RNA sequence: GAGUACGACCACACUUGAGUGAAAACACCAUAUCCCGUCCGAUUUGUGAAGUUAAGCACUCACAGGCUCAGUUAGUACUGAGGUCAGUGAUGACUCGGGAACCCUGAGUGCCGUACUCCU
RNA sequence: GGGCGGCAUAUCUGUUACACGACAACGCAGGUGUCCUAAGGCGAGCUCAGUGGGAACAGAAAUCUCACGUAGAACACAAGCGUAAAAGCUUGCUUGAUUAACGAUUUCCAGUACGAAUCGAGACUGCGAAAGCAAGGCCAGCGAUCCUUUGCGAAGAAUAGGAAAUAUGAACAAAUCAUACCAGAGGUGUCAGAAUAAUUACCACAGGGAUAACUGGCUUGUGGCGGCCAAGCGUUCAUAGCGACGUCGCUUUUUGAUCCUUCGAUGUCGGCUCUUCCUAACCUAGCGCCGCAGAAGACGCUAAGGGUUGGAUUGUUCACC
RNA sequence: UCGAACCACCUAGUAGCUGGUUCACAUCGAAGUUUCCCUCAGGAUAGCUGGUGCUAGUAGAAGUAUUGUGCGGUAAAGCAAAUGAUUAGAGGCUCGACCUAUUCUCAAACUUUAAAUGUGCAAACAAACCGUGCCUUAGCCAACUGCAAGGCCGGAAAGAAAAGAAUUAGAGGCACCAAGUGGGCCUUCUUCGGUAAGCGGAGCAGGCGAUGCGGAAUGAACCGC
RNA sequence: GUACUUCUCUCGUACUGAAAGGGAGAUGCAAAAUGCAUCUGUGGUGUGCACACGUCAAAUCCGUUUGAUUUGCCCAACACC
């Protein structure tokens, strides 16, 4: 799926409250922090004898992921997140066919 | 060991043993929640005035009975 | 095998009559639908927006809500040992004014006219008599009813 | 069936019950009336032995802590030396005449 | 044989004797059983029927509720007519939210000490059902009243709390437990507060 | 007795040939400076009135094709209820009720509104 | 039965399905985990598939033109339905595929979720001269808790938490850090969602005739044994003898199908031995018929009283000599 | 005693599996089906059932008719109508093809048409009808005496005639607490797979299971009851 | 064992928000980013025991009582606000 690099869409913030030009960036998850609360609990549980204490998922079935696009306002600098349908090939394209 | 898959053989008899109860009459549970909002808001203002008129009418009846 | 989608098994139910295709006409658009009216839920397969589920096709109910394009209808639906009042949301193109109360309205109007005539001294219409009463019959053509020989040959083809 | 009931949390999964294989972990109070009588009997015997001294030594009045109980008053452990000095009593001599002494309690008011 | 399918579903549970062990309750039942049978009084029939009911089905009434309903009846009542006797088949309880009440004649199975004191101090009087039968044998000029039962915790718990439109309280000793999934939109789903009937 | 504009129902209104057409309309028609649009003023847009009923349009005609309503098909096909009914079966008839379809054939060939105009 | 296979495991269309709705099988015929910044939205213009007549190269088949053309085309897929001044084709502008105050409802259904839907209300927009039309491509195309991760709570204003400043780390403060509330994303396809390789004939237990292996019972396709009709064979001549194409049966001396009985057990192959029964008759007793001269034989009838062997190879039944 | 000895203890180990489970009478009385589940010999969950009742004893009644008004695409029928399949002559333009009108025979996944049996609604007491009636609305409309809505004040009411013009062993509704069941089987008609089966699998409804009695000599299901 | 005592503890009379923290009467007049005044009072409407006014019909042993109904208040409950 080809998606435009810019989108004219309504901005909810009080500064705009109107259709604005948003820059498009695909979402990528951040790195898991070592000192996150769940990660700290997991490491405490894992320490010592007893082997693996939590399930490790193996039976992967999905071949795709839902595309999340982060729209950054030109003036507001705030970001909105939208979800597209699952696809195998997502690219940001300006050249309209 | 295979068994039976599905049937509806006795279900009608069970349903009719206590009977298929009739629907609730239209004058009960006639809530307007989720209906067209502008009409609902307008009706609310009318009902508020009606409540005020009902209060005034009873006050007048009390005074009328007390006087007579 | 058989699947259970929204429009499963509606091949003949959601189809136009022969030589009766086309979108709804102006008469449906100009119809006035009011809260409290009786309507018949008949799906128009040429619209495909606001279209009721196949169960509610051919059912009659009371309108409880009117929106700019839609109508809310209360339909009785038996479930197990009780009857539920289901509020379905459709478009106005799938509802027609019901005539289930036509006879009762005529009966009430006839009574008011009869009462008005009685209170005004006007002569009342004569009362229809029963066709089940005894009477004398004078025939004008009498024929013998019997089984003839030609009747048996008339039912043998080839 | 199970029906609409509270979700049980009875907490009785340990070997609390005495049986053929478990010594159990239980406490009964069948001796409670006897211990009450014995405690009163001991107090009467103690009063006779220490006669004519009062059975219970003198204790001060203190204010219960926390905002929930600050309006209440009760007996404290012992009199502070500051209170004893103000009353004209040496704390070591006071302990010999039936006065409880607490050198830990401060006098903040 | 006679086709009588489902004839037993016509039968209803009708009790003719009290479950109560109170001898004084039994005496009142004997008195009003005779009055209901030998008098043409709807009041006597109802009072006898209510004397047989269980304690849970004899809800208590508050003194403030009695005072309010009598006032509603006192207006639109002729100035030459005496106020009726408030008759309650059940306990009458005091209300600390109503300081000032008028003088009323109240007949009840039982009064709380505060409620009886409040009634007497207001200039009214408390009556037992034997006195009520003596002075109103047919229940003339009486106001039969019933206590409230719909505000009880048992009623508030009745029904499943996880179905759309339900607002019953669950059976849980820990209030903070059972608050996450099925009760908040952010935890899977939230049970719908309203459902059309 | 007709026309035009907007229409409701959407063939009794469609389709194919043929003929007829008062008045006013409608329509072909003339034209390209400007508004506007095309390879093309064909369509469309603008501006016009020299011409024609030749077409559209409207009426009428056809042992016309369809369509509509009836009859016939036929109490037939099928079917609800019943039998310790017939038959080895296949199935069928009977009893108390309900009751089709095509072919075929008879008749018909739009109807009803609002506004303005012609006949006047 | 189980295994192997397949998937009927979540799900869509037609049919089974018996003219409301609903309905089974490892019934029938097919689909789904995708694809599209356009293949979404809107306006305008246009009409498609195919035919017929005609025009340099040009022919069945290139493009031009004119008539007919109820859709016989097309609408990303499987199917049904629907659609013609469109829902199709072309094109001009667009981002209604955004947001959407926990509005209500349908389908599944326990009237719970999830997924798809329907009718709204508010914001900001697009298209259009305008009524209007759009919050994706109508209806299949998808995902809980916990955990991880991202977005929003901009700046400044308030003598005081108010109509309007997110909150907490509980002796109090600042800055970090970690939490919290709301909305998504990473996934469970056994699709209401465990984190999983074999072998056992050395085997064990609880049980099951809910379930296989052996008798019996129902079938009788298959196997076996017959009938009817008469194209042909029989030099000749349908029927001495037999009988294609068809068709109607019987039998339970074969296999199969089924799983009713038995799994707190009905001893499972063959042979030996011994008795009895059946007749669809090999010999023996009679009798018809012949392509019956005789002899030797074919076919058929009544008849089961009597008789029906010795050996080589093979555990064999069977087979062969 | 050995493919993990013996003794004591943890240990009354756990078992959705097998077996057992002690007096009487009386009033009632099932289910083998739905959804979810590593679920298929088990559970939760609705249904069926008992108990407790509550409410003003015909109130919001009905496995049934009648009348009115909706819905349908199965049985039939059709191929001389569309979509598929199919036999053969004839007429037009020695063969053939092509076209035309026919003809023989068909359809669970074909249909112009179209039943029987069905299915939704209505048939006067919180309702509906009448009034140049009244009050309110931040609702519609260019406004309003119009429309939409919530009420108030009056009126009229065969309380539903006549025409075949209903009937009822019709107290309607509302809760609460729970059990057993969640292996079914048979039959009339409909019906799918299979050569078929006392075979497997469904629909509507009866029945057995849970039930004897009187009959068919004998038989859980047949007849009568 | 029975009799006696508890400024406590506990369940309730108040509930909400993740929290910081806030926290529920009616009527009248009037519309003040905490509006004023009063305190004998169901917030309103629809349906609804008894009781109180009447009013019809049936039956009386003529004292009445068996139904229905108008109006008022409506208790408990149920439904819209
Ligand atoms: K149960
Ligand atoms: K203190
Ligand atoms: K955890
Ligand atoms: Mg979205
Ligand atoms: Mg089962
Ligand atoms: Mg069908
Ligand atoms: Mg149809
Ligand atoms: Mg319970
Ligand atoms: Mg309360
Ligand atoms: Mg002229
Ligand atoms: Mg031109
Ligand atoms: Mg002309
Ligand atoms: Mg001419
Ligand atoms: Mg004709
Ligand atoms: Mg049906
Ligand atoms: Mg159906
Ligand atoms: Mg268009
Ligand atoms: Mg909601
Ligand atoms: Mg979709
Ligand atoms: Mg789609
Ligand atoms: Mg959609
Ligand atoms: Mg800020
Ligand atoms: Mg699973
Ligand atoms: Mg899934
Ligand atoms: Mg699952
Ligand atoms: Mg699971
Ligand atoms: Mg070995
Ligand atoms: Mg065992
Ligand atoms: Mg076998
Ligand atoms: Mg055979
Ligand atoms: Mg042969
Ligand atoms: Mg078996
Ligand atoms: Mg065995
Ligand atoms: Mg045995
Ligand atoms: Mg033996
Ligand atoms: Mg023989
Ligand atoms: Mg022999
Ligand atoms: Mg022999
Ligand atoms: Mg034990
Ligand atoms: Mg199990
Ligand atoms: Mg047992
Ligand atoms: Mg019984
Ligand atoms: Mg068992
Ligand atoms: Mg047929
Ligand atoms: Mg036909
Ligand atoms: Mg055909
Ligand atoms: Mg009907
Ligand atoms: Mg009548
Ligand atoms: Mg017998
Ligand atoms: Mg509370
Ligand atoms: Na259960
Ligand atoms: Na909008
Ligand atoms: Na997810
Ligand atoms: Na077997
Ligand atoms: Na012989
Ligand atoms: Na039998
Ligand atoms: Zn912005």
């Amino acid at each position: 799926v080809n998606y435009p690099k810019k989108k004219v869409m309504h901005c909810g913030d009080a500064r705009c409250n109107a259709h604005k030009s948003f820059k498009v960036v695909q979402y990528k998850a951040g790195k898991a922090r070592l000192f996150a609360r769940g990660k700290r609990r997991y490491d405490r549980k894992q320490s010592g004898y007893g082997g693996q204490t939590k399930p490790v998922f193996h039976k992967k079935a999905k071949t795709t992921k839902k595309i999340v696009l982060k729209l950054q306002c030109s003036g507001c600098k705030s970001i909105r997140q939208v979800v597209l349908k699952r696809t195998k090939h997502f690219e940001l394209n300006d050249k309209k066919k | 060991a295979k068994s039976k898959n599905h049937t509806n053989h006795n279900q009608s008899s069970k349903n009719h043993r206590n009977g298929i109860k009739g629907p609730v009459p239209l004058h009960l549970h006639n809530s307007k929640r989720g209906s067209w909002l502008p009409a609902l808001v307008n009706a609310r203002r009318v009902r508020k005035h009606n409540q005020k008129a009902a209060l005034k009418k009873r006050r007048e009846r009390i005074a009328a009975f007390a006087a007579k | 095998v058989h699947s259970y989608g929204y429009k499963s098994g509606t091949r003949h139910l959601f189809a136009k009559k022969f030589r009766k295709h086309g979108v709804p006409s102006v008469s449906t658009i100009l119809t006035n639908i009011k809260v409290g009216d009786y309507v018949d839920v008949v799906a128009d397969s040429a619209v495909r927006e606001g279209m009721p589920h196949k169960y509610y096709h051919g059912r009659t109910g009371i309108v409880w809500n009117v929106t700019p394009r839609g109508v809310g209808v209360i339909i009785n639906k038996p479930v197990r040992t009780r009857t539920l009042r289901k509020r379905i949301c459709v478009r106005f193109e799938h509802v027609r004014k019901s005539r289930c109360q036509e006879a009762f309205k005529a009966k009430e109007h006839q009574f008011q006219a009869y009462l008005a005539a009685k209170k005004a001294g006007k002569a009342l219409p004569p009362l229809q008599k029963s066709s089940r009463l005894g009477g004398i019959v004078r025939p004008k053509n009498v024929e013998v009813l019997a089984r003839r020989v030609a009747d048996y040959e008339a039912m043998v083809p080839y | 069936p199970k029906g609409n009931n509270a979700i049980p949390h009875v907490h009785q999964k340990k070997h609390w019950n005495p049986c053929s294989s478990q010594k159990g972990n239980v406490k009964v109070f069948l001796n409670q009336p006897a211990q009450k009588h014995r405690r009163r009997r001991l107090r009467l015997l103690k009063a006779k032995k220490v006669f004519p001294r009062p059975l219970k030594a003198l204790r001060p009045q203190v204010n219960c802590p926390t905002v929930r109980h600050n309006m209440k008053r009760r007996l404290g452990r012992g009199f502070s030396p500051a209170e004893l000095k103000a009353a004209g009593l040496n704390p070591q001599y006071a302990a010999t005449i039936g006065i409880r002494v607490d050198s830990r309690r401060k006098n903040k008011s | 044989g006679v086709d009588l399918t489902g004839i037993s579903k016509k039968s209803r549970v009708i009790r003719h004797h009290t479950y109560s062990t109170n001898p004084y309750i039994k005496l009142l039942i004997k008195l009003y059983k005779f009055l209901a049978k030998r008098t043409s009084s709807g009041f006597n029939k109802v009072v006898y029927q209510r004397l047989i009911k269980s304690r849970s089905n004899r809800a208590p009434i508050s003194l403030s509720r009695i005072a309010v309903v009598m006032k509603r009846k006192a207006v639109f009542t002729a100035k030459s007519k005496a106020a009726p006797i408030a008759v309650v088949v059940g306990d009458v309880l005091d209300d600390v939210r109503m300081a000032r009440i008028p003088a009323m004649r109240v007949c009840a199975l039982r009064f709380s000490k505060s409620a009886r004191q409040s009634i007497v101090a207001a200039g009214g009087e408390c009556l037992t059902f034997d006195q009520l039968a003596m002075i109103a044998p047919t229940g003339k000029n009486t106001y039969l009243l019933r206590g409230r039962k719909s505000g009880r915790e048992s009623v508030r718990h009745f029904g499943a709390s996880g179905v759309p439109g339900s607002h019953s309280k669950p059976y849980a000793t820990n209030r903070g437990k059972e608050t996450k999934r099925g009760r908040r939109t952010g935890r899977s789903y939230k049970r719908k507060a309203f459902r059309h009937v």
